């Protein structure tokens, strides 16, 4: 079928590696 | 043919949770009213929290 799990879910992933550029540049931003 | 099978996928979304938790929680121990533009860790867990509830729980809702 057109298996919608591989597509929402499939989003959450694709969230998380937003999150992780967009969270370690804060890393960044904040500096040592 | 399947929906909802794969399971891992759901252990994605705790993984995701915890991810932004993790790293979030990483700089907020260094952060202690001080560095100043510490609204800027709020605005990614805003987005964060806000992207996995928004997109999962009208799907993940029923109906």
């Amino acid at each position: 079928c057109s298996t919608v799990s591989p597509g929402v879910l499939a989003g959450i992933v694709v969230g998380d590696l937003v999150l992780t550029v967009l969270i370690a540049l804060a890393v960044y931003f904040l500096g040592r | 043919c399947s929906t909802v099978s794969p399971g891992v996928l759901a252990g994605i979304v705790v993984g995701d949770l915890v991810l932004t938790v993790l790293i979030a929680l990483a700089v907020y121990f260094l952060g202690r009213l001080g560095t100043a533009e510490v609204l800027g860790i709020i605005s990614i867990v805003l987005v964060a929290t806000v992207l996995k509830t928004i997109v999962l729980i009208p799907f993940l809702e029923q109906n």
